[PDB]
């Protein structure tokens, strides 16, 4: 069909990558299923919550993770206050995605980003930034639901190599 | 012998898929373009748009030019590169007879901002959580003598006169007023207030939340 | 440099590590030998150090039976402004125009995962010292020294006074 | 010396150690000058100018220079500070000077400027380098042009020449003999050995200038015409 | 050996010209990422028919656990193998030669220059894990030693106490030993 | 040599200002106070730049002295050296005719936390603010106008410091300053 | 600074024990006692760790006087320092109320042959069973606790420093 | 396929390079157009002036900047006085080439090759450089022609 | 058929030059080695490798001849193992060209004790060439 399975594996990485893979997962027409493994740092955290409501999995293994916005910063002292003020902007901007996504108010999301934090896979449904926990049972449950979507495709396969034998 | 004509989308839909990702978006007639302003990066976008005018049938559908990098100047403030490499750039894309579509994904540094508003009017396509700045570009190093100094400061008029005037034709402002507002010091834009000067216009084709999609169910 | 030894001051400067406590040390065991009765004015000037050497010199001066004199020179960021604070109540002056900065110390954790967390339960221990001896130099509360060590908080020195860092200015 | 140089000094007393060769030097009213003229040794020739200046106003004061180039503003500190002193200043041109030093030995007193028989001298433009956005680089051209309008003064006051020959010679590199620079009034005494009078190749050209010497007949010179 | 050669119509590199012709080239140094190539050849060849794998080494050198990996797929596959000389086998690679083939199959040129020595290791810390690592080390030189002793037919007491230094081997003295079976003529 | 320019009670104040060699000018300068409250102290500014931690001393120093202080500007004062150079007493300060006189912000870097950012983008904004209303105090300048001279990153003639309030007198009786 | 006290038999062992750090130490160490062996001679302890063989130099050598040994510790003591501090007799061990007392075992090297490797590793159990010896005298503790004890790094407070034998006083009382 | 077409966007390198590829421009019997983008150093301007006369195009945007080119080595004393004939005689080399195609005097090239001499769009043309001005038209009849 | 190969070669160490040697035998067709500018100590075992009537040198050719390097350090014991590998390996260097020049071995020595070059003259007076091309 036109479903799209993407996997989430990131350690690290920038806070503004984060941010451009979580609209370009928005703008699809069709929904968007997003896996968590292993870790969800800053840049994997808003690609774990771009995808559409009812299919985020996080697993027993993974821990999500919410930093601040790391930049290097080096000017004059006209300078050094105007991009400052753009990490009070980007810290308004993954409060609000945080916010919008996890039925919860910007106050307390707020009072979570002065200081780095770990989570878990309890708390991360307990916030909202996922659905379902992605235990033996329901992975099973991915694994057939990538099969009918990829035979799709792999029926027009078995047809081309029928019809150039 | 023969000729080794080039295959479009009304033709070439028999040959099938393109391998690899950059030509599957040269065949939809979209640049993406995530790497700043190099000297090896700026051969291969004059090559496309060469190969867009080549053999069209119509010549009448819109580029899509998505941009993200840092022009010529860096996060630090030095110049990776000078400002003579974007004028090869906007001299070719503005060559061909089809519109320019302009959309943004991250940043533009002040090189691909005045590109952003360079585009077809009315379709100024922007991600909603983008960063545009738009500052003066600065010079490499340079050591030479007091004469030396004097021609390289008409480099950067000359800089600062041709940026205000793209700005001019597209914000609809005077020539003093774009130097005043964008071009006198390092400021940042948004994407709400940015609509409102005149740097987009709309967001992106197809944008739908998931939250306001599950409002809908 | 050596005038200053004959007018019973020593000097505190850059950043405190071992070679650097050691000679400070010595400096102090010298001052209180030849005279039990006048004070020792010492100028601190410190962007911060290790843990355990601004703690090697916070003790020999609790020993030493006159009273010390310490004044600020510039700035004191989170290790001596430590110094500061343990002088004589009423001896603690500080330019109109310095820094004081207070945060917890830097500190690293190398080694096994078993033992990453038994030192950093000396860097915790290490705060409950450090923010536990402020609190009573300063007459405030437990919590309010809690507070604002985790992140760093500079001090103009006319509300140094009024908070308990410093006594007194001298303007003249 | 490539890996070390030692203490070269002399002190010798029936009764009592002196001290090394730069202070006995400079006790006896001697002030060197070498190396690069940076911010550091700036403060040593001013220091030791008044320090000399509180012993004796009457007696004159001795430069040595001997330096490849230096700083452009902290060789501007020595030359107006050497001319707000009470007594004369005689300066000895040792070595080489290039475009920095050889401002020094021209600031000297008149009738007390001595340059030696194979010391290279210099004068140009200063350099300086461009930096970031057109508020700076409109800062640097009106530094450089600063700089060009101080030093361009400078030597209409000690030489006497006209404007427009010192931008003729400031405009590229040009090296000066003291043969050469007698004549342009940088200097006012030449010092030779025991007779020497040899010709410099640059008045050898001067020569070729003016019509004196031909390819016939080349004279009791050095050979030029190799070119 | 860059420029490639023919299979029977094609262009196929000049190693893998022998891989499909059941012929094991080795020219580089034993590392961590070429066993990785060499374990997965031999699995290959076993999945495809059952013939004599033939192993051409020039191995100057290398580490100790890798060269473990080479030496257990000989013996876990169903099929026979032959290791023949060529060049040198320096240190881990000479012990190679005794891998397998001990039926006289274990053949060298005239001139190769042979090598046998005690293997090596290096890590540091702790002094409560350097004596794991030497029990591990330790565990690893007699392993090596009763190896040799069953593929050679030489005693295990002389294993020790003669490739504990250095010793070097010529094809002379490597018949007499144990080590090689027959030596490669002119044709 | 230096020595015999101490004794004299005149100190130099030469090189990139360091937190080293901060507290060797300040060491100096109380013991010149200590032996005669009464003679001034003569000091010799030639600086290229400098922290503005260290360099707030040397002006808390001569604050602190009780006896006049008089100023000398020779080679360079660069954001550093211009603010000591008017701070001494009205009256006393002079320079060479052709020194550089640079009034500019001074300069930092910031990196870490974000919470760490936002602390030292607001110190480094105190340290332009009481800068400012500082150097306001003895030039006799408005506020609003001595903020924005010292953004403009151009050095100053000594021609033009005089009826700007930084500086007094000329040595070589103002005929000697070159434009 | 360190030449004024140096008349009154004042060690300092300060920054990190080397070959040649810890080798001005005891070159000093044989120079008090052959001046005057019936005064005591004070070693003050301030030290972040060092070498195997080189900080037991010192210890051996302050068993060589037959003089008396007082020892103080400043801030931190790790394995080196703090196998110095009890190395003196017992009554004059005293030691601050702020200072870290770090135990841990030391450490070895070996590059050459595996046969190398365990020569250097006999060679340091040795100097591991050698050590638990010496620190089981002055501390009468049993061989059974005081091995485990080195066995992970553990920083201790002066307080149950006292009871543990490691120390006698404590300056200050509080 | 008379003419060839190749775009000209470098920062320029070695002078000696710049020599070969007009020499080989003005050899070959079919025709030779030559259009700039960005500017034109001096290993590019000699490729600009490589070109045929009528048909070399810059945009509006397009600059150009001539200069004397460096070089330099480390060697004996007679040694640097061979080098230093090279350099003036390969500065009076290209030289020639601005004289011949622009029609310029020969003493009045030197003078603007002595500095770093930047040209615009508009002084290019007056200069001799270039042609005309660029715009879309000349440069549509090239992609049509190269189609058959 | 017959195999046709280039020699060229400056450097390299010479035991890479005894895995060329006995390749070249092992062959059972003939060989031409045909040697071009350099030959060094890898490069001539390859030379002289060849079938003897098959061995062509140009005017211009040299022929490197010197004896084995190598480099030693660590214990005292494997130094007077290994000091006995670089002797019998030159040893072995000695007896590869004694089998092509027909010349007593002691001989040999003696120009392997230092560098010797040789021109297109003599090299097909000692034998390791057969004519000039």
């Amino acid at each position: 069909s036109k479903k799209v399975f993407m996997i989430i594996n990131s350690f690290g990485g920038s806070v503004g990558n984060g941010i451009t893979v979580h609209d370009a997962l928005q703008f699809i027409k069709a929904g968007s299923l997003t896996l968590a493994l292993g870790v969800a740092a800053s840049a994997a955290s808003l690609a774990l919550a771009g995808g559409t409501i009812g299919e985020r999995y996080v697993t027993e293994g993974c821990h999500t993770m919410i930093h601040q916005p790391e930049g290097g910063l080096n000017g004059q002292a006209s300078d050094i206050w105007i991009d400052s003020q753009e990490i009070m902007k980007i810290r308004l901007d993954v409060a609000e995605i945080y916010s919008l996504s996890t039925y919860r108010p910007r106050h307390k999301i707020l009072r979570d980003l002065d200081r780095d934090f770990y989570l878990t896979a309890m708390e991360t449904i307990y916030y909202g930034l996922a659905d379902e926990i992605a235990t033996n049972e329901v992975m099973h449950s991915i694994v057939e639901m990538t099969n009918q979507v990829w035979s799709y495709h792999d029926s027009k396969q078995e047809r081309l190599l029928e019809s150039r034998a | 012998y023969p000729e080794g004509r080039p295959l479009f989308l009304p033709e070439a839909e028999r040959f099938g898929n393109p391998p690899d990702l950059p030509s599957l978006l040269l065949q939809q007639r979209v640049i993406y373009i995530s790497m700043p302003f190099l000297p090896s990066v700026t051969e291969l976008v004059v090559a496309q748009c060469y190969y867009l005018d080549f053999d069209d049938r119509n010549r009448q559908r819109p580029i899509y030019v998505y941009l993200n990098s840092t022009g010529c100047i860096n996060d630090k403030g030095q110049a990776i590169s000078a400002d003579n490499e974007f004028y090869a750039i906007w001299a070719a894309l503005g060559f061909t007879r089809a519109p320019l579509y302009t959309g943004v994904t991250w940043k533009a540094q002040n090189q691909a901002a005045v590109l952003l508003s360079a585009g077809q009017k009315g379709h100024r396509y922007s991600f909603p959580h983008a960063k545009i700045s738009t500052a003066p570009p600065v010079m490499n190093r340079v050591f030479g003598q007091a004469v030396d100094a004097q021609l390289q400061a008409n480099e950067l008029d000359y800089a600062t006169k041709y940026y205000a005037a793209i700005l001019a034709r597209s914000t609809g402002k005077d020539l003093e007023t774009c130097q005043k507002q964008y071009l006198s010091r390092k400021r940042y834009f948004s994407v709400k207030e940015a609509y409102e000067e005149g740097l987009v216009d709309k967001l992106v084709p197809g944008f739908m939340l998931n939250r306001f999609r599950k409002m809908q169910k | 440099v050596s005038q200053l030894f004959q007018q019973r001051i020593v000097r505190l400067g850059g950043a405190v590590d071992d070679d650097m406590a050691n000679l400070l040390v010595a400096q102090l065991l010298y001052l209180d030998s030849v005279d039990n009765k006048r004070d020792i004015t010492m100028y601190v000037n410190s962007p911060g150090g290790s843990v355990t050497a601004g703690m090697a010199v916070f003790d020999t001066m609790r020993h030493i039976r006159p009273d010390v004199s310490t004044c600020c020179i510039g700035l004191a960021a989170s290790m001596g402004a430590f110094i500061l604070a343990s002088g004589q109540a009423g001896k603690r002056y500080s330019l109109p125009n310095s820094r004081i900065m207070i945060h917890q110390p830097l500190g690293g954790a190398q080694g096994q995962a078993t033992d990453i967390e038994i030192q950093a339960n000396e860097i915790l221990h290490h705060k409950l010292t450090l923010n536990g001896y402020l609190a009573q130099f300063t007459g405030q509360s437990m919590e309010t020294i809690t507070k604002d060590t985790d992140r760093d908080f500079f001090m103009s020195p006319q509300e140094a006074i009024e908070y308990g860092l410093v006594d007194a200015i001298i303007s003249k | 010396s490539p890996v070390v140089t030692p203490d070269i000094q002399i002190g010798h007393g029936e009764d009592a150690i002196e001290m090394d060769l730069y202070r006995y030097l400079l006790s006896n009213r001697i002030i060197f000058i070498g190396g690069y003229i940076n911010d550091k040794m700036a403060t040593q020739i001013v220091g030791s100018l008044m320090a000399l200046e509180a012993v004796d106003e009457n007696e004159d004061i001795r430069i040595y220079i001997n330096s490849p180039g230096g700083q452009p503003y902290s060789v501007l500190g020595v030359v107006d500070a050497m001319q707000s002193i009470k007594p004369d200043v005689q300066t000895v041109a040792l070595g080489a000077c290039y475009s920095y030093a050889s401002l020094v030995v021209a600031a000297g007193t008149k009738g007390k400027r001595y340059a030696m028989k194979n010391t290279r001298l210099m004068m140009t433009q200063p350099m300086g380098g461009s930096q970031g956005d057109i508020y700076q680089i409109k800062a640097t051209v009106e530094e450089l042009n600063a700089l060009y309008q101080i030093f361009s003064r400078y030597y209409m006051k000690f030489t006497g020449m006209n404007q427009d020959q010192i931008e003729q010679a400031t405009c590229r590199d040009h090296f000066m003999t003291p043969e050469q620079a007698k004549l342009e009034g940088l200097i006012d005494e030449i010092i030779r050995g025991k007779g020497d009078y040899t010709v410099p190749p640059a008045i050898v050209r001067q020569f070729r200038e003016v019509g004196l010497v031909d390819d016939l007949t080349p004279g009791p010179f050095l050979k030029v015409d190799c070119n | 050996c860059r420029p490639p050669g023919q299979r029977q119509s094609e262009w196929v590199d000049l190693w893998e010209a022998y891989t499909y012709q059941k012929v094991v080239f080795i020219k580089e140094a034993i590392t961590e990422d070429v066993a990785n190539n060499m374990i997965a050849l031999t699995l290959y060849l076993d999945s495809l028919d059952q013939k004599r794998i033939y192993y051409w080494l020039n191995v100057p050198g290398g580490d100790v656990v890798p060269t473990l990996a080479l030496y257990d797929t000989m013996q876990y596959v169903r099929s026979k193998t032959a290791t023949v000389c060529y060049g040198l086998c320096l240190g881990m690679g000479g012990f190679l030669l005794t891998a397998g083939g001990e039926k006289g199959y274990r053949f060298a040129m005239p001139h190769s220059i042979l090598m046998m020595h005690h293997p090596s290791g290096a890590s540091r810390g702790q002094a409560s894990e350097m004596h794991i690592e030497s029990r591990e080390l330790v565990r690893m030189r007699d392993y090596l030693s009763l190896l040799t002793s069953n593929a050679t037919g030489q005693p295990y007491d002389r294993v020790i106490r003669e490739l504990s230094r250095n010793k070097w081997m010529d094809p002379k003295q490597a018949i007499e030993y144990g080590m090689i079976d027959k030596v490669l003529t002119t044709p | 040599p230096f020595g015999l320019l101490l004794r004299q009670r005149i100190v130099f104040l030469g090189g990139e200002v360091e937190d080293f060699g901060a507290d060797a000018i300040i060491s100096q300068l109380l013991l010149l106070d200590s032996q005669d409250p009464t003679k001034d102290i003569k000091i010799f500014i030639n600086s290229p730049g400098g922290s503005v931690t260290a360099g707030m001393g040397i002006y808390d120093a001569m604050m602190l002295c009780r006896a006049d202080v008089n100023t000398y500007c020779f080679g360079l004062a660069a954001s550093m050296g211009a603010f000591l150079l008017g701070a001494g007493k009205r009256g006393k300060r002079n320079s060479m005719p052709n020194s550089r006189i640079m009034i500019h912000q001074p300069l930092g870097g910031a990196s870490g936390q974000a919470v760490d950012i936002e602390i030292q983008a607001k110190e480094i904004m105190y340290h332009k603010a009481n800068l400012n209303r500082i150097m306001a105090d003895y030039c006799q300048q408005p506020l609003s106008k001595i903020e924005e001279d010292t953004d403009r990153d151009r050095y100053m003639s000594p021609l033009e410091a005089k009826e700007y309030g930084l500086i007094d007198h000329i040595i070589g009786g103002e005929e000697a300053v070159f434009n």
